[PDB]
């Protein structure tokens, strides 16, 4: 009993049966008093994506099936040499097939024959989405440094040559180049810096074209500034289970904590390769997917390692959108689920052929759309309602800082040059 | 072993004038490993019906070398003449049905293994055995970018 | 849409832009004098308010350099302010209501989203025949 | 107001999205698409009876190899090419003029073929299962599949280039050649008055 | 004076003298810049439909 591949519902309140599109499962409880005996004979009803797969299989391979729940272990690990759980139930001849979320690794495949995979699975870290800052100096973004220096040199050249020859050729003090640079800056800047206008028809003719260029420049400039002053670039916490942050947690400012659920495939896979990582993970071992999810949400944890498919499903079908998987759909040691069959059997070929026929029929896409779609799986909605914080504007304040520094140095420069 | 040309998996570059592949280093700094093939001519076996030694390398070749090292066997790789992935021609004209291409070459006893991007489905798995997937994938569509010049 | 005109900008931004005009005015006055004061203050206020007040410009060199970039700073501020207030005054509404009968909200009904019909009627009969 | 309106928010919504999209349902002669003949995609494409008519269009033109198909779609000949995810992804990464669009369907990986009965068929499976959780496959994928030549199409806000800047620069520079003429005519008029 | 400031500007005008007049002109210019940024928010949409 796990994620909605398979789910168990109790008996009907008054009907005493189970509804349509449902198969009855048996559950045996042995957690009562050991006085005489109690084989916990309870009947519930199973339903899910995986039971639909089992139905589609058994509706073409032509057999009948009883269902039964394991009460020994979650999935099964090798403890002292005796496999206990679903794999143990299959190898102990008490059953024949094992359907559900069983993963295909080396050991179980060596001890039990596996069918072809029907879904993808792998290791993926899921973390809470962190806040992202805005790129400073964004005020210069809806432009190019090329066109910046082009405007600089264009202004300099046209102002100097055109207005100088226009004032010198055609008949308040004389027209200094300082007035020339001051006038042309104000017009481009939108205006109001008080300035004294020249005299002469050619100068005014040139000023008219410059004002036209200025009004052109500032209408293109202010076309999408709000979009460029809002977009922020997010950052990934860690690249994956290969950086120093995961492999070597000893030399770290306040320690990054991460862990997983023990007694599983990912636990053995991590213990085989990464020794120190598993040694550090031993302290923060969780005791369930829901408890670990809530502990990661509250802030007691910052990285969770589990199967990729169920984590993706939980990230998609979550209340609101709080956390996300790292790498945006990355999978390490990409394996698949399957169906366990007893060693040296004959139903394996028929089961594989039926699964491949179901693949070639396209029903898998419909079943996935029916049982695997999520709400938050869609891309994030349009970002609106901004506040225009101090970051993007201090990015511009830095210009006033540099300008004040330049003014301070030029003041003492002129003071020393005067002497 | 029979392989087929594929853009990301197997490359086929002509060998040097001496007879050995031009050793070229990669970006990571490791020497690229290449194998010499015995592939057909430039276009097809139709007009230029003649085989020529070429150079082969890539992801499937690296996996093949890893397997040959880990289980200690030898191989003589050669391309497929038909150049088709495989299909079961069951036309009732000749009263016979048989596979063509790579699967036709494999079933006829020419080769023993197929190291290539061979997919998995019902019809092909009916006749031959399929190992565990070595890369997961799907089917998608490829178009040209519009490059809006509005 | 909020009922105000100071919404597109944070309060601390308003305080900073209110202090900056005074700081630049004092700096301009001091630099132009020790190398006209009230005139410099009106100039620094009018270049930002875009109003036509302000008699003359400073004659000092570094003062001119500082005013040249102060004018551009004020214009960038005004441009950004104008750009953001239109952005919240247009294109702000929900995309659409529930559309399909098979919409995932009705597929998985929660306690927050409530819906019902009239009992003992044909819609309920056809609504109880859809086993899916 | 109008010049900003044509300088933002102007692009097609999206390319073909679904496999059951009405364009593929009713195939016309203007919209062309094909695949590689004698391959699994065509077999699965001829088993979907609900799109049998579409297969007729697929039966119109089938290329000999995938390289010929990419060369055809390269030179503005074919509009859409249906192929595998990995090959098309690597082609869009290397060849930076094409884009893969759509959701995946009929997902089936690549497996090493072999004979009906063989001991090699028995232990190559265990060998690949051992070599896939030992970091070998991820390293091979990072070495031979992960090049990442181009950048991405991250967001809608796009910067500006020297496209209209040259035009406005020419418009500005044009003024002086008429200003000198007007100055000459002004001297001429001052001489006459 | 007050017409030009609201209209975006440049109609040449002669500025008054006195602190109170300039104080009032500042608030009027603030109202003018307010008025003309709301006004030009969606004019393209209203000039097309
Ligand atoms: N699917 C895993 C259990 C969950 C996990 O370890 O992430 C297994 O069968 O061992």
């Amino acid at each position: 009993e796990e994620a909605p591949f398979v789910i168990v519902e109790s008996v009907d309140p008054l009907s005493g049966t189970c509804m349509r599109n449902t198969v009855p499962c048996q559950k045996r409880i042995i957690s009562e008093n050991k006085t005489d005996e109690e084989p916990g004979y309870i009947k519930k009803c199973c339903k899910g994506f995986c039971i639909d797969i089992l139905k589609k299989i058994s509706k073409s391979v032509k057999f009948t099936y009883d269902l039964y729940l394991v009460t020994n272990g979650k999935h099964g690990k090798k403890i002292n040499g005796t496999w206990n759980g679903m794999i143990g139930e299959v190898v102990m001849k008490r059953a024949y097939m094992a359907v559900g979320s069983l993963t295909i690794n080396e050991e179980r495949s060596e001890v039990v024959d596996f069918s072809v995979p029907f879904i993808e699975t792998g290791i993926s870290v899921m973390v809470s989405r962190s806040n992202g800052t805005v790129s400073p100096s964004a005020f210069l973004e809806p432009f190019s440094a090329d066109v910046w220096v082009m405007m600089f040199v264009m202004l300099l050249i046209v102002s100097a040559v055109a207005v100088f020859v226009f004032e010198y050729f055609s008949p308040g003090p004389s027209f200094t180049i300082g007035k020339a640079i001051w006038l042309l800056w104000g017009l481009v800047f939108n205006n109001s810096v008080p300035v004294q206008n020249p005299k002469g028809t050619t100068s005014k003719i040139m000023v008219s074209v410059w004002a036209f260029f200025a009004v052109i420049f500032l209408a293109s400039y202010t076309a999408n500034l709000a979009a460029f002053m809002i977009q922020e670039e997010y950052v990934d916490q860690v690249s994956g289970l290969s950086d120093k942050k995961f492999q070597r947690p000893n030399d770290f400012s306040p320690p990054f904590r991460f862990g997983t659920v023990p007694n599983g495939s990912t636990e053995r896979n991590i213990r085989n390769n990464y020794a120190e990582m598993h040694a550090y993970m031993g302290k923060f071992n969780q005791r369930g997917v829901d408890d670990a999810l809530l502990s990661l949400k509250t802030g007691k944890l910052d990285a969770f390692i589990y199967d990729a498919a169920v984590l993706n499903y939980m990230a998609g079908r979550d209340e609101g959108c709080k956390l996300v998987t790292i790498g945006s759909g990355k999978v390490f040691a990409s394996t698949g689920y399957g169906i366990a069959i007893q060693k040296d059997s004959g139903w394996k070929r028929q089961v594989d052929l039926a699964i491949l026929q179901l693949f070639g029929d396209g029903e898998m896409e419909e079943l996935e759309a029916l049982w695997l779609t999520g709400i938050c799986h869609n891309e994030k909605n349009e970002v609106m309602s901004s506040q225009l914080d101090i970051d993007n504007m201090a990015g511009v304040f830095y210009m006033l800082g540099a300008a004040m520094a330049l003014s301070l140095i030029t003041f003492i420069c002129e003071h020393l040059f005067y002497w | 072993i029979v392989t087929i040309h594929q853009e990301p998996f197997v490359y086929v570059k002509p060998t040097m004038s001496d007879g050995t592949c031009k050793e070229e280093f990669t970006v990571n700094g490791d020497p690229v490993k290449k194998v010499i093939c015995t592939g057909p001519n430039d276009t097809s076996p139709g007009s230029p019906r003649h085989t020529v030694p070429q150079c082969c390398y890539g992801f499937c070749i690296d996996l093949l070398i890893k397997l040959a090292r880990t289980m200690q066997f030898t191989y003589e790789v050669h391309l497929v003449a038909d150049g088709k992935f495989g299909t079961q021609e069951r036309v009732q004209n000749s009263n016979k049905k048989e596979w063509n291409g790579m699967m036709g070459e494999l079933l006829s006893g020419q080769a023993d293994m197929i190291v290539a991007p061979l997919t998995i489905n019902n019809e092909r798995a009916q006749y031959i055995e399929f190992s565990k997937p070595f890369k997961y994938q799907g089917l998608t569509i490829l178009v040209k970018k519009e490059i809006p010049r509005s | 849409t909020l009922d105000s005109f100071m919404q597109p900008f944070q309060s601390t931004l308003w305080l900073l832009v209110g202090l900056s005009v005074h700081v630049v005015a004092v700096m301009l006055y001091l630099l132009d004098r020790f190398s006209t004061l009230s005139s410099a203050m009106w100039f620094s206020w009018g270049v930002l308010l875009n109003s036509g007040i302000g008699e003359g410009a400073p004659r000092s060199f570094s003062a001119r350099i500082l005013g040249m970039v102060w004018a551009g700073f004020a214009m960038i501020i005004v441009a950004s302010y104008t750009a953001n207030l239109a952005a919240f005054l247009v294109l702000d509404r929900p995309e659409e209501r529930i559309t399909g009968i098979n919409d995932p909200r009705l597929r998985n009904p929660s306690d927050k989203f409530i819906y019902a019909t009239v009992k003992q009627s044909s819609v309920d009969i056809y609504f109880r025949r859809q086993v899916e | 107001a109008n010049l900003a309106a044509f300088l933002v928010l102007d692009r097609p919504e999206e390319r073909i999205t679904g496999i059951n999209d009405p364009r593929l349902r009713n195939p016309s002669d203007k919209f062309i698409y094909a695949t590689v003949k004698q391959s699994s995609v065509d077999i699965y494409f001829r088993r979907q009876v609900e799109l049998s008519t579409m297969y007729r269009h697929m039966e119109k033109h089938n290329y000999e190899s995938a390289a010929e198909a990419i060369q055809a779609v390269r030179d503005n000949k074919l509009h859409a090419f249906i192929w595998d995810s990995a090959v098309l992804e690597f082609e869009a990464s290397q060849k930076c003029d094409l884009v893969t669009t759509g959701e995946l369907f009929f997902r089936s990986g690549f497996g090493i073929g072999m004979r009906k009965d063989s001991p090699w068929k028995q232990q190559v499976s265990l060998s690949i299962l051992k070599s896939h959780e030992n970091g070998f496959m991820e390293d091979l994928d990072k070495t031979w599949v992960r090049y990442q030549e181009c950048d991405s199409r991250s967001n809608a806000p796009a910067t500006l280039t020297f496209e209209n800047m040259a035009g406005v620069f020419m418009l500005v520079a044009g003024g002086i050649v008429a200003g000198i003429f007007l100055i000459f005519i002004e001297i001429a008029y001052k001489r006459h008055k």
